[PDB]
RNA sequence: AGAUCUUGGUGGUAGUAGCAAAUAUUCAAACGAGAACUUUGAAGGCCGAAGUGGAGAAGGGUUCCAUGUGAACAGCAGUUGA
RNA sequence: UCUGGGUCGGGGUUUCGUACGUAGCAGAGCAGCUCCCUCGCUGCGAUCUAUUGAAAGUCAGCCCUCGACACAAGGGUUUGU
C-alpha cells in the first residue's frame, strides 16, 4: 500500500479544484495464461459442467 | 571428504530473535548444535568449553550477536559408537565480521 | 566416581569453604582412594588438590 | 455504475515511492544522493577503485 | 632438560581455568 | 507535487508526511515524524543536533 | 435392590485437572547398561552478614558417619538420598 | 532444471545519533619544571572540534545478489476398477 495525489473533479464540494491524498493498493498482475476451455450447460438443478 | 575441518560464522542475532530473557544462550547453544549437525551430517556435536565460555561471556540475555567458530568433523572411532563420525566446535576470536566468508581450512 | 566425601575432608583440612576448594578432574581415580584426612593432607601437598585464591573485590574504586 | 463517484475521471499528479521501511523522507536514489552529498562508503569506494 | 615440545604440553596442563584465575603451581605423583 | 514545506530539521516534507502544529500565538510549524516534535516540543536548538540540516551549514559540513 | 444401609472390591469420569509462589541454568569429562537431576572442572547466576551463612535451646532419637543394594519411597527419573 | 534451496559476505532500505584510538596554540583551572624560558614546558583535567551524517543493528515474517562455502534424484508408510 501506499498514498497519492490527485485533483478532484467533484462540483459542489469542498475539494473540487483541490489536491487530495488518497490510499491505494498496488496488485501485481503478470498477464495470464489460458490453457482450457470448460462449457457449462443449464438444468433443472443448477449449471453442470458439460 | 569425511574428515577435513571448516571455519564459519554464525549469525546468533538472528537466530535467537525472538527468545526471551532467561532462555537466550540455551538456545544459542541449541540453534548452534543444530547448525552443527545440518553441515555435516553427524548426530553427535561436542561443543568446546571456550566456546561454551564466548557464548555465555555476557551473560544470559545479552548473547553476542554474530559468532566465528571452527567445526572439525573427525572420527568418531575411538569406542562402539553408533555414529563413526563426530563434530567438534570450537571457537575462533577475531576482531571484526566483515567480508568474512565461509574457508574450508586445513588439518 | 562421587567425591562428595572428599571435598568435604578438603575444606575441613585446608580451613576454607568447599568454593575454593579445587579437585583435579584428570586425577579423578586417584582421589578416589583417599578416604582418611591423612591420605588429604598428602594429595594436597602433592598439588591435586588445590585452595583457590579469594575472589577478586577490589575497593581501587571505592579510593 | 452512474453515480458520480463512479465513471469518474481520475488523474494522478503524484505518487510517493518513499522508503516504506520505516519512515522514509526521500523518494529516488539520485534525490536522496544530491541531497545527502558523498558518504564515507562511496569515498572508500572510490579510494579502493580508482 | 625441558624443550619446546615439553613446554608446549605444560601450555595445555598448566591452565585451570578462565582468564583471571591463578595457575598451577605442581603436580608431583608420588607412592 | 504540493507546495513542500520544511521541518524542525530542515528536510523536504512531502505530501501525506508528518504533522502540522499551530500553536496560540499564530506560528505554524510542521514536522516530519514524531522524532522531530519531540524535539521541538522539549526546546532543543537544531544547531546542536548532529543530524540537523541547520547544524550540518552551521559547522559547514558537506 | 433399595434403607444419604455396614464391610470389601471394581468402573465411567481419565491417561483428565494437574505435576505454574520465591529470576537460571549451561558446556566438557568420569563411573555407569542407562545422565537433566550422581560427581569433577569451567562459565553464568542467586542467598547479600535481620543470609539459602556459622552455632544453640525445645523437640525428633540414630536421621550422625563409612561400605553395599537398585525390591518399595523421594507424586518424573536417579549411578543419589533424611 | 535452462540447476535448486540454504549458510555467510556485499549492496539497498531504515533505526539511533558522530564510535575506540589518535591529534588539537580548545578547554574551568590546578600541581610540578625556570642557567632554562623572554613568553615559556611537563602531568591531572569533565567537556568541545577534525578524524565522523560517524559507529552499531538491520528478518529471524524487508529487498537485490550470482561473491564464497558446502548440500541437494535421498529416507519411511500405504493406496487397484
Ligand atoms: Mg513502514
Ligand atoms: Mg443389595
Ligand atoms: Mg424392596
Ligand atoms: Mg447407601
Ligand atoms: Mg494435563
Ligand atoms: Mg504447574
Ligand atoms: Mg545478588
Ligand atoms: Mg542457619
Ligand atoms: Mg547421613
Ligand atoms: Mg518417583
Ligand atoms: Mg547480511
Amino acid at each position: 500500500m501506499t498514498h497519492i495525489v490527485r485533483e478532484v473533479d467533484r462540483p459542489g464540494s469542498k475539494v473540487n479544484k483541490k489536491e487530495v491524498v488518497e490510499a491505494v493498493t498496488i496488485v501485481e498482475t503478470p498477464p495470464m495464461v489460458v490453457v482450457g476451455i470448460v462449457g457449462y450447460v443449464e438444468t433443472p438443478r443448477g449449471l453442470r459442467t458439460f | 571428504n569425511e574428515v577435513v575441518t571448516r571455519e564459519y560464522t554464525i549469525n546468533i542475532h538472528k537466530r535467537i530473535h525472538g527468545v526471551g530473557f532467561k532462555k537466550r544462550a540455551p538456545r544459542a547453544l541449541k540453534e548452534i548444535r543444530k547448525f552443527a549437525m545440518k553441515e555435516m551430517g553427524t548426530p553427535d556435536v561436542r561443543i568446546d568449553t571456550r566456546l561454551n565460555k564466548a557464548v555465555w561471556a555476557k551473560g544470559i540475555r545479552n548473547v553476542p550477536y554474530r559468532i566465528r567458530v571452527r567445526l572439525s568433523r573427525k572420527r568418531n572411532e575411538d569406542e562402539d559408537s553408533p555414529n563413526k563420525l563426530y563434530t567438534l566446535v570450537t571457537y575462533v576470536p577475531v576482531t571484526t565480521f566483515k567480508n568474512l566468508q565461509t574457508v574450508n581450512v586445513d588439518e | 566416581s562421587m567425591l562428595r566425601l572428599q571435598k568435604r575432608l578438603a575444606s575441613s583440612v585446608l580451613r576454607c569453604g568447599k568454593k575454593k576448594v579445587w579437585l583435579d578432574p584428570n586425577e579423578t581415580n586417584e582421589i578416589a582412594n583417599a578416604n582418611s584426612r591423612q591420605q588429604i593432607r598428602k594429595l594436597i601437598k602433592d598439588g591435586l588438590i588445590i585452595r583457590k585464591p579469594v575472589t577478586v573485590h577490589s575497593r581501587a574504586r571505592c579510593r | 455504475q452512474t453515480k458520480r463517484r463512479a465513471l469518474e475521471k481520475i488523474d494522478l499528479k503524484f505518487i510517493d515511492t518513499t522508503s516504506k521501511f520505516g519512515h522514509g523522507r526521500f523518494q529516488t536514489m539520485e534525490e536522496k544522493k544530491a541531497f545527502m552529498g558523498p558518504l564515507k562508503k562511496d569515498r572508500i569506494a572510490k579510494e579502493e577503485g580508482a | 632438560i625441558m624443550n619446546q615440545e615439553k613446554l608446549a604440553k605444560l601450555q595445555a596442563q598448566v591452565r585451570i581455568g578462565g582468564k583471571g584465575t591463578a595457575r598451577r603451581k605442581k603436580k608431583v605423583v608420588h607412592r | 507535487m504540493k507546495v513542500e514545506l520544511c521541518s524542525f530539521s530542515g528536510y523536504k516534507i512531502y505530501p501525506g508526511h508528518g504533522r502540522r502544529y499551530a500553536r496560540t500565538d499564530g506560528k505554524v510549524f510542521q514536522f516530519l515524524n514524531a522524532k522531530c516534535e519531540s524535539a521541538f516540543l522539549s526546546k532543543r536548538n537544531p544547531r546542536q543536533i548532529n543530524w540537523t540540516v541547520l547544524y550540518r551549514r552551521k559547522h559547514k559540513k558537506g
